[PDB]
C-alpha cells in the first residue's frame, strides 16, 4: 500500500545505481527518505529492502543502529546540539537556554507546529567553533540568544 | 551553493597541507591547478607502483588516524596479496576535539582526491572509497563534485592520462557511529551493513572490503602523498625532525585565544602550540590539563613532550583541547565517559556494560548521589572495560579517566569526601 | 598505444549521440566502439543500395557542419549523377578560431567517423577516401591511424567489405599550417601534393575535384551524423530538435564563460540558452558584450534570442560561440580577427592579397594610437575592398565580422578615432 | 653530396609507398624531415624532390608556403604559443611573459643550446583551454609559471 513519490524513487533508484553493490546504497537512500519525510516512516522500510534486495530485518536493524536516523518524530528542521566536551566547557548549556528561550523546548522535544526538533549530539567536528549546533545540513557556532534568533529565523 | 560551515581558523609555518585550507573556502580545481596541482599525479603515473611505495615508505610518512602505522608498510603487506585491492579514505573523524580532517575536505578537496589517486595507483586499487560522516553533508557534497571537476579533466575514470589505470571514486555517508570510523567497522558499513567492527588480525590489508585486500588511511595521511611525489621523499624527510618528518595538523580548541587548526613539524612542543601559536589561554589563566581528545591527559608538569609519534611524544591525532585552572576534571572526565557509553557497540560484553556503568557511574559521583558501593565499582569498572574487546574502543574507553584518577587525586577526593 | 598530451576539454550533451562516448575524454578503441553496437549502422548500409542511403541522408534534412550548411543528400546526389571513379573526403582540417569541435570526435570517438566514412563512401561509390586532418592535431593524426588498423582488422575496411564486394582503403594526410586547406579546393590541391591554392568554383568538386573526378568533401561533424541517419532512420533523426532543422548540433565555445567546451545539443536552442543555460554564464557574471562567430559574425547582446540553426535569422556557420564580456576591448578582439585574416591568404588574389594585410597594419596602427587620418579611412575603404575578384570564401569574409564591429559598436571605436 | 640516414630514408619511402601517387606524400615526408633534424635543411629538398619525382622548385615552393615548417632555426622542441583572439582574451601574454622568465626569450627566438624555440601560431582548435600552447606534439592549456616550469622540465 505505501509507495514512495517518484521524485524520492528516482533518487532512491540513483543511489542503489550509483555504488559497484546496489546494498552499499542503504545509508545514503535512509537519509534521502529523512531528508523527504522529516523521519524513517516504518512503512518506508520493507519497499526500500526490495529495491536494495535485502531481507526487512536487515534495513530495520541497520536503521536501528545509526543514531541520525529517527523513525519516532517528524520534524522539518532538526537542531542538532553537540554536548560533548568541547561544546560543554564552551557553553552548550547556555545555547540550550537559548533555544528553550525562542522555541520553548529543551532537548528531545518537538515543537507543536512540527517545526523543530531539538537532537543532543556527540562532537560535531568543529571544536574550535564551540559550543556548536547544526540545522539540518547547515552548521554554526552559537554566540548569543540574539544571533541564535537572527539564525533561526532563516529556516520557515 | 554548499550548507554552512563555521570559519575554523587556520595557520601553517610550513604552508603545504595548509596553502590553500588556511583560507575558509571551496578551493576548485582550477585553483588548484594554477598552484600545480595533478603534477604530482601526472609524475607518479611516470613510475611504477613499486616506486611509489617505495617513496613512501622512504618518507618516514606514519597514519594520521590516531595509531601512527607506517605508510609505506601498510601498502607492502596489501600489494603482497592478490588483488583485486580497494583503497578506502577514512574521513569519519567523529573524535571529541579533532577538526584537522575536515577542512582538507571542505577547503582543498582535490588535496584529497590526487592523493586517493596516487594512492590507489601505488597499491592496484582500481575501486576507492571515501567514507565521510553523515555530520559532515558540506563536505559530502564539496567531495561529490570536486570528484566530478577531476573527471571532466581525466585525472579518473577508464586510462587516467594514457596510463592505463583506471580508477573510480564512491562517496560513502556515515549515519552517527563513531565506532565507524575503526576500520573493520567502515568497511562492514561499506558493505552496507551494521558498524561492527571485526576481530583482527586479519588486517584490511589481507582480509577487507569484501574480503579482499583493502588499505584504510586517514584524509590526512592521504593527503601527504603528493608532497612526497612532488618533492621527492629525500625532501620530504627533510621537514622537521628525521625520525618523525612531513607536517602535521593540529586542532586546537578549548581555552585558548586562537581555537584552530595549526600545520607545524612534530618537533614542536605542546607548550609551543598553545603558547607560540593558538595565543596562549583565555585571560592568561594557567593550563590545568590538556585532553588529546578523548584518549589521553596531560597534566601542566607534561606540556614540554614533543608533537610526535615517539613513546613519550604527545601522539594520537595531535589533538589538543586545553583546561584551565577553573576548569572541573571530573566534570570533564564524565563527558568523556558519555562519548564512550554512547559509541560501544556493543558486541563485547565488559565493553557494552563497561561503558555505560563508567559513565552512569560517574554521573552520580558528579551529582554527589554516589554511594561507597557506586564509587567502588566505578573504580572496577573504569579498570574493567578492556577485557574480550575486539577493538580499540574498548581499549581506551577508560584510560582518560584513569589518567584524571591518577594526576588530579585532589579534585576526585573532594568529590569523594 | 602512447599518444601526444591533448588538453581535456569539457564536453556535455543533452542528446548522447556524437557525444555518447566522446563526452569522456579519452581514446574510444573498437571493443567499447562495437559494444555500444558500433558497426552496425555499416553493416545495414552495405545491405542498401547505394541510392536509399543518399535518399535516406537527403531525407534526414542533414546540412554541412563545415560551415556552409549545403544539404549532404543533394551533395551526394550531384556526385553521383557523374561517372566515376569518385573519391571521399573527410574534412578535418579544423583551424577557424575558436572551433574545437571536430577533433573530440577524432580524439575521442574515431569509429564513429571512420563508420560514417565507409557509409558515405559506399553511399557515393568512392573506393578510395581520405581524411585530411590540420598538422596541429598530431594526436588525432595517430589516433585515427590506430583505428583505421583496428577497423582493417575487424573487416570493415579493405576489399569486398563483409562480403558486400565494396572495397575501400582510408588514407589520413596531414595539412602543414594553412588554414586555406580547410577550404575545400585548396584541401583538394594539397591532396595533389602542391600549395593550397584555391581553385575557381564552380565547377563543384563533385564535378571535378580529386584528380578532376568526382569528389565529396564533407565536414569531420558532418559525417559523424550519418551512422545515425542509417541506425535509426530518416524518420527518427528528423524528430530530433526542429522538424526543418533536425538533427544533434556541437557548440564549441569559449572565452568569457564558467564552463568553456563543447555542447551537443538541438538546433532550436539559442544563442542565450547555449551561454547561460548550459555554459554557466559569464565569468563573474558580467555582461555579454558580444559573440563572435568564430571569425565570421560578430552578434551584440541584443542579439541572444537567436536559434542555433541553419534559417536566414539564425546563428548559423559552425556553432562557434566565443563570448566577449563587458571589459573587453572590440577594437583590440578585431585586431586579432584582422591578424588572423592577414596571417592565412593565399595570395592568389590581390585584393585578398594586399586587403587582409593593410587590413591588419592600418587596425594595429589605430589600436596603437599611431594612425594618420588618412591611415583611417585607408582602414574604413580597405575593410570595404577585400572581397572583388577574390575566387574563395576568405576574401568574401576577411572583413565581415569587423564591418559588425564598426556598425555595432559606434562608439568603442570613435574612442579610438576620438 | 646530402644523403638521409638510412634510418630516415626509411621512414620518407613507407610514406611515399602509402598513398596511390607519390606526390600526395610530400608534407607527411616534410614533417617526417622536420621530425628528424629540428628543421628542414635546405640541403635535403634536393633528394626528396628525387623520392617524389617532383622538381625541386615544386617542393622549395611547399615548403615555403606552409607555415609548419622552418628552415632557418634548429630546434628540439617548437613551443608552439597560440595568439589567437580566445588565447588573448584569456592569457596569451601571461604565458609569454611566464616562458620569458623560465627560458629567457621571446616569440623567433632559440634558446643558445637550440633545445627550445617559440613559434606564435594561429588557433590551435583548443580554445576552451585557453591560452593554448604546444611542446613539439604534445599540447597543454597554461595555467601558471609553477605550472608551466614543470611542465617544460619534462624535456630534457
Ligand atoms: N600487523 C599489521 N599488519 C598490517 N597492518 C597493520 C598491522 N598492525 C596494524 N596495522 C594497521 O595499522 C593501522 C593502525 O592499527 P592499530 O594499531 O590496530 O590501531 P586502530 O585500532 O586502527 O586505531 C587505534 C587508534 O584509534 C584511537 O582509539 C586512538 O588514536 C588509537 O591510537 C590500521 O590501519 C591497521 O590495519
Ligand atoms: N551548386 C552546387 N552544386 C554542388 N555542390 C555545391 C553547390 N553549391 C555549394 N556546393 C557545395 O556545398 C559546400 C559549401 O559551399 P559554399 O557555399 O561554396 O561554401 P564554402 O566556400 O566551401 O564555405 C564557406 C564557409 O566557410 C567559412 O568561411 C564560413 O563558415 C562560410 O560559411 C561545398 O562542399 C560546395 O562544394
Ligand atoms: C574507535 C575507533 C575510531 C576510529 N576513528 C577513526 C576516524 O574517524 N578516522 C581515522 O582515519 N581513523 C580512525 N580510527 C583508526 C582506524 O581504525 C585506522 O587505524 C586508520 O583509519 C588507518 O589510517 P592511518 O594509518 O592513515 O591512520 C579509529 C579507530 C578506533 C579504534
Ligand atoms: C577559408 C575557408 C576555410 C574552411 N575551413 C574549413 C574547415 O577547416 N573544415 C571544414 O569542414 N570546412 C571548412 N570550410 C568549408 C569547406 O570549403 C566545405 O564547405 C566543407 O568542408 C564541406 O563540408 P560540409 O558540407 O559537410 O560542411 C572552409 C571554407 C573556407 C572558405
Ligand atoms: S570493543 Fe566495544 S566498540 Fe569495539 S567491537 Fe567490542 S563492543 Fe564494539
Ligand atoms: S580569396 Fe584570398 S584566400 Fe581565397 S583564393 Fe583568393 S587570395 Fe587565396
Ligand atoms: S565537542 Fe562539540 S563540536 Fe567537538
Ligand atoms: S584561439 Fe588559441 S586555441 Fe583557439
Ligand atoms: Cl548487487
Ligand atoms: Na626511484
Ligand atoms: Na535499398
Amino acid at each position: 500500500e505505501f509507495e514512495f513519490p517518484e521524485e524520492l524513487k528516482t533518487k532512491l533508484q540513483e543511489h542503489i545505481n550509483y555504488f559497484p553493490k546496489k546494498r552499499q546504497a542503504i545509508l545514503l537512500c535512509l537519509h534521502e527518505i529523512q531528508n523527504y519525510y522529516g523521519y524513517i516512516p516504518p512503512e518506508s522500510l520493507k519497499p526500500l529492502a526490495d529495491m536494495l534486495e535485502l531481507p526487512l530485518n536487515h534495513v530495520e536493524g541497520v536503521v536501528a543502529f545509526y543514531d541520525m536516523f529517527d523513525r519516532e518524530d517528524k520534524a522539518k528542521y532538526r537542531i542538532r546540539v553537540c554536548v560533548s566536551i568541547v561544546c560543554h566547557l564552551m557553553g552548550t548549556n547556555k545555547l540550550l537556554k537559548a533555544l528553550e528561550n525562542i522555541l520553548g523546548i529543551k532537548p528531545g522535544e518537538v515543537t507543536p507546529d512540527g517545526k523543530f526538533k531539538i537532537v543532543p549530539v556527540q562532537c560535531l567536528g568543529a571544536c574550535s567553533e564551540a559550543p556548536v549546533f547544526m540545522v539540518n545540513d547547515d552548521e554554526y557556532k552559537f554566540e548569543s540568544e540574539v544571533q541564535l534568533n537572527e539564525i533561526l529565523s532563516r529556516y520557515t | 551553493s554548499y550548507p554552512a560551515i563555521p570559519r575554523i581558523y587556520a595557520e601553517t609555518t610550513l604552508n603545504m597541507l595548509l596553502k590553500r585550507a588556511k583560507k575558509p573556502r571551496v578551493h576548485s580545481i582550477d585553483e588548484y591547478l594554477k598552484d600545480g596541482g595533478y603534477q604530482a599525479l601526472e609524475k607518479a603515473l611516470n613510475m611504477s607502483p613499486e616506486e611509489i611505495i617505495d617513496w613512501v615508505d622512504k618518507s618516514t610518512l606514519r597514519g594520521r588516524g590516531g595509531a601512527g602505522f607506517p605508510t609505506g608498510k601498510k601498502w607492502k603487506f596489501a600489494v603482497q596479496n592478490p588483488g583485486p585491492r580497494y583503497f578506502i579514505c577514512n574521513a569519519d573523524e567523529s573524535e571529541p576535539g579533532t577538526f584537522k580532517d575536515r577542512i582538507i575536505i571542505e577547503r582543498d578537496p582535490h588535496l584529497l582526491i590526487e592523493g586517493i589517486i596516487i594512492s590507489s595507483y601505488a597499491i592496484g586499487a582500481n575501486e576507492a572509497y571515501i567514507y565521510i560522516r553523515g555530520e559532515y553533508p558540506a563536505g559530502y557534497y564539496i567531495l561529490r563534485d570536486a570528484i566530478e571537476e577531476a573527471k571532466k579533466k581525466g585525472f579518473l575514470g577508464k586510462n587516467i592520462l594514457g596510463s592505463g589505470f583506471d580508477l573510480e571514486i564512491y562517496v560513502a555517508r556515515g549515519a552517527g557511529a563513531y565506532i565507524c570510523g575503526e576500520e573493520t567497522a567502515l568497511i562492514e558499513s561499506l558493505e552496507g551493513k551494521r558498524g561492527h567492527p571485526r576481530l583482527k588480525p586479519p588486517y584490511p590489508v589481507q582480509k577487507g572490503l569484501w574480503g579482499k585486500p583493502t588499505v584504510v588511511n586517514n584524509v590526512e595521511t592521504i593527503a601527504n602523498v603528493p608532497f612526497i611525489i612532488s618533492m621527492g621523499w629525500e625532501e620530504y624527510r627533510y621537514i622537521g625532525p628525521s625520525d618523525y618528518a612531513g607536517p602535521k595538523l593540529f586542532p586546537v580548541s578549548g581555552k585558548v585565544k586562537k581555537p584552530g587548526v595549526y600545520e607545524l613539524p612534530m618537533n614542536t612542543t605542546l607548550r609551543e602550540v598553545i603558547f607560540k601559536y593558538a595565543g596562549g589561554t583565555l585571560g592568561n589563566k594557567k593550563v590545568k590539563a590538556v585532553f588529546s581528545g578523548a584518549l589521553d591527559c596531560f597534566s601542566s608538569e607534561e606540556l614540554d613532550i614533543p608533537m610526535d609519534y615517539s613513546p613519550l611524544g604527545f601522539g594520537g591525532t595531535g589533538t589538543v583541547i586545553v583546561l584551565t585552572e577553573e576548569d572541573d576534571i571530573v566534570e570533564a572526565a564524565l563527558k568523556i565517559a558519555e562519548f564512550y557509553e554512547h559509541e560501544t557497540c556493543g558486541q563485547c560484553t565488559p565493553c557494552r556494560v563497561g561503558c555505560y556503568e563508567q559513565a552512569n557511574l560517574l554521573e552520580k559521583i558528579y551529582k554527589g548521589e554516589a554511594t561507597e558501593q557506586d564509587w567502588e565499582g566505578f573504580d572496577f569498572v573504569n579498570r574493567n572495560i578492556q577485557p574480550t574487546s575486539i577493538c580499540g574502543l574498548g581499549a581506551v574507553a577508560g584510560r582518560l579517566i584513569r589518567q584524571t584518577l591518577e594526576k588530579f587525586p585532589e579534585e576526585w577526593e573532594k568529590y569523594r569526601k
